[PDB]
């Protein structure tokens, strides 16, 4: 649904990581070079963010409002 | 309440004897075992956790002589106490001067 | 002959092309004939030093020489899961009205790290759950996301539709209770990271709730661990038995990582000569070449080990190290003083 | 002092306190459901 | 695109409001992406002045 905070794997924060990799994909780098540019060197940690999906965005639509 | 318990062996006058440490792992196990191997009045040392859903130890000594075998444990102790001391002076002793290169370097 | 034979099987970690060899630890009286290994702390004390290579905020590398793996690893281990820290251990929530369910972000607000200082705190008795101002930290929690007044017609962006409907960790407000207000100066009770996203809200919907921070250690739950990871490993030591020149001397420099391997000019052939063996990562990518099998010899020094520790920032990790030495005097100590109460 | 349960498409207040039939006082919809409750309720963050 | 050959601008979002996704969108009708160097006219120009 939405990001963890810590990876699961060494205990990394990478719950900050998500807005700015966003930037980073927008400003047309590649996803290499945005894991590299936020320094996330161990490949337990690149998959965390690599392989995120996000419903909450999606799920928010759907959501009561006025 | 007690967190140590000696149970000695069958029929042996206090030489072979095991040491029952209670809330401990592999952290002070493996380091007293090394320690303890060290003196050589003892013969055979080791150790094992008794079940992973027990928090314990059953550290064994057998010495050559007749000496109890509560005096390596006890010497086996100290000396770990000594060398953990000597280390933290070492490291402290070490990053003070990295710091104050660090503060005295590019200024 | 078997004097340098013993040397290296009592000195070397040697990586073959199939399996690590002479793994364990063999400096026990009785084990060599020619030698002597009864423990002697002089030749200890002489013997053992320490390198700091490099140091910034949350970040730390340095080198012990001459201590053995069943104290670097207690070391690790304790760094591991010894050391005590702050985290959040109960939620009072009241009108919560968002998305994530009341467990799941109670999860998630456990892992946020806290920046106090865990050595001026007592663990929390048995019940009591009320705690107390010397064994507890308060944070509260309450944002309600609104539409703005002042957007455009665009009606497209969230940033400007709706206002706070982000939450992050830096809507936590300090409580102070007692007289914490006094101890701790200002900012210096605080989440750490402050970016840190917890959920997201949506117009009419809104979050309040209290939270009680108490001290642990990782040992127990992985959310009181200091250490974003604490590991260590032995210096390589590459040697190559015979000269390699020529085209073999590049080959050589590229079965490795870029910066070990050099080449020079000497008269005006390449020699290839091992500069900065610290760097290597041994992908052994060497045994692929079938020329160059022979003429290397990978190994790694038995007895110098090069930690690597990464605070998460809750303290410098200098001090965690130090915390971490003290904790293995702290057990040894305890069972001393049990054995003389016995006797 | 009535009860007030939320409509299930407009989201406005509604009180019911009778046997009258289930239908929103705005629109038409026939869908109601509970607020949350008043207590508060205690989590362990693990 | 009118006015250049290729528009380097990302943030077409930053003047004209809308959410990225709909840039992109709007982008991919008739641009191509290249890398670090914003996207660029599909296909290429013509002798216009022929007919
Ligand atoms: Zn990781
Ligand atoms: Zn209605």
């Amino acid at each position: 649904m939405i990001i963890p905070v810590r990876c699961f794997t060494c205990g990394k924060i990478v719950g900050n990581k998500w807005e700015a990799y966003l930037g980073l994909l927008q400003a047309e780098y590649t996803e290499g070079d945005a894991l590299d540019a936020l320094g996330l060197k161990r490949y337990c940690c690149r998959r965390m963010l690599l392989a995120h999906v996000d419903l909450i965005e999606k799920l928010l639509n759907y959501a009561p409002l006025e | 309440k007690t967190a140590l318990e000696m149970v000695q062996a069958a029929g042996t006058d206090r030489h072979c004897v095991t040491f029952v440490l209670h809330e401990e792992d592999h952290t002070l196990g493996n380091s007293l075992r090394y320690m303890i191997m060290k003196n050589p009045e003892v013969e055979f040392c080791g150790y094992t956790t008794t079940h992973p859903s027990e928090s314990k130890i059953n550290l064994r000594i057998q010495t050559r002589g007749t000496l109890p075998a509560v005096e390596p444990f006890q010497r086996g102790l100290n000396e770990l106490m000594n060398v953990c001391q000597h280390v933290l002076d070492k490291f402290e002793a070490s990053i003070k001067d990295y710091k104050d290169q660090k503060a005295s370097r590019n200024e | 002959a078997a004097s340098q034979a013993v040397e290296e099987m009592r000195s070397r970690v040697v990586l073959g092309e199939f399996g690590v060899r002479n793994v364990h630890t063999t400096d026990f009286p009785g084990n060599y004939s020619g030698y002597d290994d009864a423990w002697d702390q002089d030749r200890f004390e002489k013997n053992f030093r320490v390198d700091v290579v490099h140091m910034d905020e949350n970040s730390l590398e340095f080198d012990m020489v001459g201590i053995d793996a069943a104290i670097a690893n207690a070391f690790r281990r304790i760094l591991l899961a010894e050391v005590p820290t702050m985290a959040v251990e109960k939620v009072l929530v009241y009108n919560n009205t968002s998305i994530v369910q009341d467990e799941i972000l109670a999860h998630r607000l456990g892992l946020i790290p806290i920046h106090a200082d865990p050595r001026l705190f007592e663990y929390r008795n048995q019940g009591d759950e009320e705690g107390t101002e010397i064994d507890t930290l308060q944070f509260r929690l309450q944002v309600r996301c609104t539409r703005n007044p002042h957007a455009a017609k665009d009606s497209s962006d969230p940033n400007e539709l709706y206002v706070n409907h982000k939450v992050y960790t830096r809507h936590m407000t300090w409580i102070p209770l007692g007289n914490q207000a006094d101890l701790f100066p200002e900012g210096t009770i605080r989440p750490v990271h402050d970016d840190i996203l917890i959920a997201q809200l949506r117009p009419g919907q809104e979050i309040d709730l209290l939270m009680h921070c108490v001290k642990g250690i990782g040992k127990d739950h992985a959310k009181f661990s200091p250490v974003a990871t604490a590991s260590y490993r032995l210096l390589p030591d590459i040697t190559l038995l015979e000269p390699v020149e020529g085209e073999a001397a590049e080959e050589l420099s590229r079965c490795f990582s870029p910066g070990v391997i050099e080449v020079q000019e000497v008269q005006g052939k390449k020699v290839a000569r091992v500069a900065n063996p610290r760097l290597d990562t041994f992908s052994r990518e060497i045994f692929r070449n079938e020329k160059l099998k022979k003429v290397v010899r990978l190994a790694r020094v038995r007895d110098h080990y090069i930690f690597s520790v990464e605070s998460t920032g809750v303290l410098p990790p200098d001090v965690l190290v130090s915390e971490a030495i003290k904790v293995l005097m702290g057990k040894c100590r305890r069972f001393l003083d049990e054995l003389d109460a016995v006797q | 002092q009535p009860m007030i349960y939320i409509c299930g498409e407009c989201h406005t207040e509604n009180e019911i306190k009778s046997r009258d039939p289930i239908r929103c006082r705005e629109c038409g919809y026939r869908i109601m459901y509970k607020k949350r409750t008043k207590r508060l309720v205690v989590f362990d963050a693990r | 695109f009118t006015q250049s050959r290729w528009v380097v601008r990302k943030e077409v979002a930053t003047v004209t409001k809308l959410c990225a996704e709909d840039v992109k969108d709007f982008l991919e009708h008739m641009a191509v992406v290249r890398i670090n160097k914003g996207w660029e006219f599909i296909l290429p120009y013509d002798g216009e002045f022929i007919k």
